[PDB]
């Protein structure tokens, strides 16, 4: 099975550096190309360069001076490495292998990397409960949840019960706050009668500043 | 560089039906293009090559057409799943460009939304400041509106709100607005109430709750 995994997601100041590293297995980097390509929020792809199977080099015409891509074929890894990044470079950045070797035609996907360029500074979530109660039992449904609050740059992952509820589980948008720092909330619905016997855990990871929670959420009263 | 024009911006439409995604190239590109579906927070996922090619798994209802500038993705007899944005890549000129995508968006019955009211914790409040929180979940359409009362006074400017993207299952969306307010003008507060609106309710609904009880 073809796979392509990137390092995580994180901040870069303005004028610094981006690097990222995309670890392929299922296939060899001497036999085939690696791409970079990326997505700006609400935005379209933006091929950005590649790496060929020889060890030849493409850039699009916009980073040609300040992109390199090189990589080490005995780890099947791939690094990306641009310079004086801007806020205009806030993006997911993905790698990706095509169908045949020399071609265009992206069938493989790593699963992107969110880099935020802010001069802000990294800050981990605080994670408090969204508890049901009397007034939460919607025909004998409840909804819990968990709000993660006050954390930069952004992405944060939320699963619940480590994966085994997903069924009712919605995880919203978050949303940037005056204060500069995001919150988002994750809620589930479960029926009331289960709040009693069975336990509600929302697994939280904001990986820019390793921060993971696990955290209960139980009816109050 | 070669431009994608992709139409329409967002297309809506309902189960069943064959629907037809543009994609217009600023020159001639031959059948040079690559379709692509991303779902939310997904990677891109490959549909077909070169114009019309099928890819290894997927489903036999996406299709392609077109030669020299204008393209077509079809999807004959939609499902609530195909929900996504979908987007064409052309590699006929160097560098290969993308268009900025079209959003597919599936009609469905008006739903009204279930609600809940979430008190802030007593955690949060240690922390000198309190969020509310106002769940509208699974409704359809994507209108709704959250009106925030303490006291029954009009709350104006202190809250955020933010919408799940279509629920690929039954096409419903639910909705999130946190209110947010000073431990201080929390604790002067009795009634905390959540009032919404929507073309599926034939009046308000209200959830509340009373600060300590």
């Amino acid at each position: 099975q073809v796979q392509l995994k990137q390092s995580g997601p994180g901040l870069v100041q303005p004028s610094q550096s981006l690097s990222i590293t995309c670890t392929v297995s299922g296939f060899s980097l001497t036999n085939y190309g690696v791409h970079w390509v990326r997505q700006s929020p609400g935005k379209g792809l933006e091929w950005l360069g590649v790496i060929w199977s020889g060890g030849n080099t493409d850039y699009n015409t916009p980073f040609t001076s300040r992109l390199s891509i090189n990589k080490d074929n005995s780890k099947s890894q791939v690094f990306f490495k641009m310079n004086s990044l801007q806020s205009n470079d806030t993006a997911i950045y993905y790698c990706a292998r095509a169908l045949t070797y020399y071609d265009y035609e992206f069938a493989y996907w790593g699963q992107g990397t969110l880099v935020t360029v802010s001069a802000a500074s990294t800050k981990g979530p605080s994670v408090f409960p969204l508890a049901p109660s009397s007034k939460s039992t919607s025909g004998g449904t409840a909804a819990l949840g968990c709000l993660v609050k006050d954390y930069f740059p952004e992405p944060v992952t939320v699963s619940w019960n480590s994966g085994a509820l997903t069924s009712g589980v919605h995880t919203f948008p978050a949303v940037l706050q005056s204060s500069g720092l995001y919150s988002l909330s994750s809620v589930v619905t479960v029926p009331s009668s289960s709040l009693g016997t069975q336990t509600y855990i929302c697994n939280v990871n904001h990986k820019p500043s390793n921060t993971k929670v696990d955290k209960r959420v139980e009816p109050k009263s | 560089d070669i431009l994608l024009t992709q139409s329409p911006v967002i297309l809506s439409v309902s189960p069943g039906e064959r629907v037809s995604f543009s994609c217009r190239a600023s020159q001639s590109i031959g059948t040079n293009i690559h379709w692509y579906q991303q779902r939310t927070n997904g990677s891109p996922r490959l549909l077909i090559k070169y114009a019309s090619e099928s890819i290894s798994g997927i489903p036999s209802r996406f299709s392609g057409s077109g030669s020299g500038t204008d393209f077509t993705l079809s999807i004959n007899s939609v499902e609530s799943e195909d929900i996504a944005d979908y987007y064409c890549q052309q590699n006929n000129n160097w560098p290969t460009t993308f268009g900025a995508g079209t959003k597919l968006e599936l009609k469905r019955t008006v739903a009204a939304p279930s609600v809940f009211i979430f008190p802030p914790s007593d955690e949060q409040l240690k922390s000198g400041t309190a969020s509310v929180v106002c769940l509208l979940n699974n409704f359809y359409p994507r209108e709704a509106k959250v009106q925030w009362k303490v006291d029954n006074a009009l709350q104006s400017g202190n809250s955020q709100e933010s919408v799940t993207e279509q629920d690929s299952k039954d096409s419903t969306y639910s909705l999130s607005s946190t209110l947010t307010l000073s431990k201080a003008d929390y604790e002067k507060h009795k009634v905390y109430a959540c009032e919404v609106t929507h073309q599926g309710l034939s009046s308000p609904v209200t959830k509340s709750f009373n600060r300590g009880a």
